[PDB]
DNA sequence: ATCACAGGATGTATATATCTGACACGTGCCTGGAGACTAGGGAGTAATCCCCTTGGCGGTTAAAACGCGGGGGACAGCGCGTACGTGCGTTTAAGCGGTGCTAGAGCTGTCTACGACCAATTGAGCGGCCTCGGCACCGGGATTCTCCAGGAT
DNA sequence: ATCCTGGAGAATCCCGGTGCCGAGGCCGCTCAATTGGTCGTAGACAGCTCTAGCACCGCTTAAACGCACGTACGCGCTGTCCCCCGCGTTTTAACCGCCAAGGGGATTACTCCCTAGTCTCCAGGCACGTGTCAGATATATACATCCTGTGAT
């Protein structure tokens, strides 16, 4: 009888845009319906990517090009450049 | 279908256009495949009548 | 029997279960050609009752003509494997032709399946009418043979003569019944 | 190499509307046209390239752009697939 | 001097253009038309010739699909010429 | 050399049932193994789903039967459904 | 005597359904739709309440899509009613 | 017990509002009828999707889940009931 | 002044003969399918707990249904004029075929850094709990809309 | 018939207080993350082959380009008419809160058995090769559809 969401990291991410702002129940769960939606798509597309070039493995580059093919415009490159980052820290880390 | 479609035609076998009438004449098929582009496949020769004379 | 057919089929009224009734067809074909026939005013036109399938109906026209009417079902896909050994032309008028009639569609009549003591209602039988017409209009290898006297054969003249001859005997004979079938 | 939108003749645009079933066709259409067709090509010539550049190759391959199409809800059938 | 009336020859061409399956748009234009494009993502790209007639192929589908909704719409509005924004109307309502 | 894999040998019998004395083009026959990938892909992908949303691991006849009633529409999803259902009954049965 | 005119009040609504975010249709009638659907299908059917919610948004966020297509068909076609052919084209543009 | 004609359980008002949503100010009395034939095909279409899930599952109870795969399949995703 | 017909003009479908290259069929591999085997984890089954759906009751209230009058939009009909269609003659570059170059796809073989896997430890996150604060609702007043009358255009 | 204030009459915004129940923070605890070590193989890399994509040339010729004529179409304007809208009064059943019953979803414990993974062996299927027939091309003939004149009505 347990679950798991998001909804402690959206809360998290929601003072680091508006530190004075809080969030309903609801907001909190369409915002997890929403992480749970693009997070199926870009693992989709990364398996594909991986299945096209007849691969077993998904890199953080299979995760970059799904993320250009799922996202329009800035918002590929905002997370790109976001991406890239996390990972070369890590690894630094 | 395609089959028939080459009958029709006079054939002895099926083309890539045969496929798209085939396809498009079924319902159930049109849909299944609706969004499918056939290479060659051309069109129905469907012809809105406000266009065409008396 | 009818295949998926996702549209209304107009013809479903005929069906009993999932066979197409050949006895209702022709029932109602006759029924159909009856009340129209009594709207023929200028020549007299007289329906005469059934009693086999093969015509559906009989027309008696004044006291000179008579004519019979099949109905036949139109199938354009490809003929049955039963077929497959048929039409034994290739000897004769050559495999192509036989080829070539053969991309073009069969027919089924109401048949009710005659057999040693009784038969079945609901059947229909295959019906290639349509190309012993062609044939005997083509009937040589070369197959504008007859339609020049350079290349005139009997096959036509043998076959007139070979059904005067039967036609001729079942006239001389109509009375003790022996030839009717 | 340039503005070859061009290159496809005012006939070329014609007939294809011919094939849609138009019969008629203002003066304007031409141009405008073009403004989608080119929108389309760009959609699905660039989704080609990604593809074509996660791969590390430099030319692109039909399967590249059936890719690029067929997530657009248009599988294309006959190169593949 | 004999003459077909206006829409007589239209709609032959109409007739034969569902029916054939040939490409309409010359092959040379449309494939520099791909190129000229693609340059704007990258120079020294290179394609499959087969690779552009998948384009063209595609890009001849869109365009007939759409002058299909586009005739609708100008016969909704009791038209038979096509108009730019009938090319709108049709490419809105998809969601374009 | 390296090996491609295509339906064409099974597309050919299957002509051959619904019309024995008809051909193909190379073409079509390409536009058809599109074709089986299209539909293989999309049954087994939403078998997939059907088997993750139910917690499994496996999938099977069933999986297989849903995924063809939501992808395929009105009867021609019944016809599918029916023969399958049968050919794995037949199967264990042959 | 003292009164809006026709179009008034109509535009007032515009405003104003666009502005709410309530359901339109109401929920038992909606309800039992749902259910004398369903029972086509099969008996022995039952929903939770949420299940029913979430069909009725999605119902409702259909037909008010459909509505704005409808709209602009009717705007297209240079008229402020819109009628059952407004609908019709803009479903079929969408390929329905 | 059956139930029967509830699709007119989808009143007048309610059509209007919604057309007024959409922007729509002016509506002809056929449009009722009109609209009600294009919600129910909606409605029929999702509804059995999601009983579709639901015997798979070999359930009697439809659940959000339930409607929101329905929903995804016919390509109109719905946030905010499960995810 | 309109109907239909006949003739011409044009374009289509038709049979015919010949050409060629794309299919249909056969050969020889060779590697993926099928049979045979063990091992163990997932799926099936039943217990049973209790949460949530169903059904029913009675008030109470807003929401629907109905009817009436009247303005306003939909529609049909008319006429203007211009923006397209059709056909002719000239210009263009598309398509075909062939040539020649080499850039880059595609495959092979080697080696090693990376991730699956397993066992141990623990603290990040989930369920249940209380607290009270932002939001929804009530009632009153301010002022910001729409619409008509009467006096200008 | 249309523009310009100025008033009357609703409708919508803003103000301040009630009160409630849904968010937000705290505590226990438990099981999913983290660490640390081992194994083996997928992927990185270099090397080499040779397919096929690019660039260029010249010739043939069917398409594209531009122009002139003229007329079917789009557009705007007018008037009818009828059918929606807006309001008020009557009628219905949706909604709310409360209650009881029990059906079926969710979790537990246990056990096979139905699959994955392994090795062995052979025939089903793919790459290549070859022959000839179907369809494409082109010729020429005959039938069908379209559009002005032309008499009949
Ligand atoms: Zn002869």
């Amino acid at each position: 009888s347990r679950k798991e969401s998001y909804s402690v990291y959206v809360y998290k991410v929601l003072k680091q845009v508006h530190p004075d702002t809080g969030i309903s129940s609801k907001a909190m769960g369409i915002m997890n319906s929403f992480v749970n939606d693009i997070f199926e798509r870009i693992a989709g597309e990364a398996s594909r990517l991986a299945h096209y070039n007849k691969r077993s493995t998904i890199t953080s580059r299979e995760i970059q090009t799904a993320v250009r093919l799922l996202l329009p415009g800035e918002l590929a490159k905002h997370a790109v450049s976001e991406g890239t980052k996390a990972v070369t820290k890590y690894t630094s880390a | 279908l395609a089959g028939n479609a080459a009958r029709d035609n006079k054939k002895t076998r099926i083309i890539p256009r045969h496929l798209q009438l085939a396809i498009r004449n079924d319902e159930e098929l049109n849909k299944l495949l609706g969004k499918v582009t056939i290479a060659q496949g051309g069109v129905l020769p469907n012809i809105q009548a406000v266009l065409l004379p008396k | 029997k009818f295949k998926r057919n996702p549209k209304e089929n107009p013809l479903s009224q005929f069906l009993e279960g999932e066979i197409l009734s050949a006895s209702k067809m022709l029932s109602k074909f006759r029924k159909i050609i009856k009340e129209e026939i009594n709207d023929i005013k200028d020549t007299d036109v007289i329906m005469k009752r059934k009693r086999g399938g093969s015509p559906a109906v009989t027309l008696l026209i004044s006291e000179k003509i008579s004519v019979d009417i099949t109905l036949a079902l139109e199938s354009k896909s490809s003929w049955p494997a039963s077929t497959q050994e048929g039409l034994r032309i290739q000897n004769w008028l050559s495999a192509k032709v036989r080829k070539q009639l053969r991309l073009k569609p069969f027919y089924l009549v109401p048949k009710h399946a005659k057999e040693g003591n009784g038969f079945q209602e609901e059947t229909w039988r295959l019906s290639f009418s349509h190309i012993e017409k062609e044939i005997l209009n083509n009937h040589g290898k070369s197959e504008t043979c007859c339609e020049n006297k350079e290349e005139k054969c009997c096959r036509k003249d043998c076959l007139k003569l070979m059904k005067y001859l039967l036609e001729q005997l079942k006239e001389r004979f109509k009375d003790k019944k022996h030839l009717d079938k | 190499l340039r503005d070859n939108i061009q290159g496809i003749t005012k006939p070329a645009i014609r007939r294809l509307a011919r094939r849609g079933g138009v019969k008629r066709i203002s003066g304007l259409i031409y141009e405008e046209t073009r403004g989608v067709l080119k929108v389309f090509l760009e959609n699905v010539i660039r989704d080609a390239v990604t593809y074509t550049e996660h791969a590390k190759r430099k030319t692109v391959t039909a399967m590249d752009v059936v890719y690029a199409l067929k997530r657009q809800g248009r599988t294309l059938y006959g190169f593949g697939g | 001097p004999h003459r077909y009336r206006p829409g007589t020859v239209a709609l032959r061409e109409i007739r034969r253009y569902q029916k054939s399956t040939e490409l309409l748009i010359r092959k040379l234009p449309f494939q520099r038309l791909v190129r000229e494009i693609a340059q704007d993502f990258k120079t020294d790209l290179r394609f499959q010739s087969s690779a552009v007639m998948a384009l063209q192929e595609a890009s001849e589908a869109y365009l007939v699909g759409l002058f299909e909704d586009t005739n609708l719409a100008a016969i909704h509005a009791k038209r038979v010429t096509i108009m730019p924004k009938d090319i709108q109307l049709a490419r809105r309502i998809r969601g374009e």
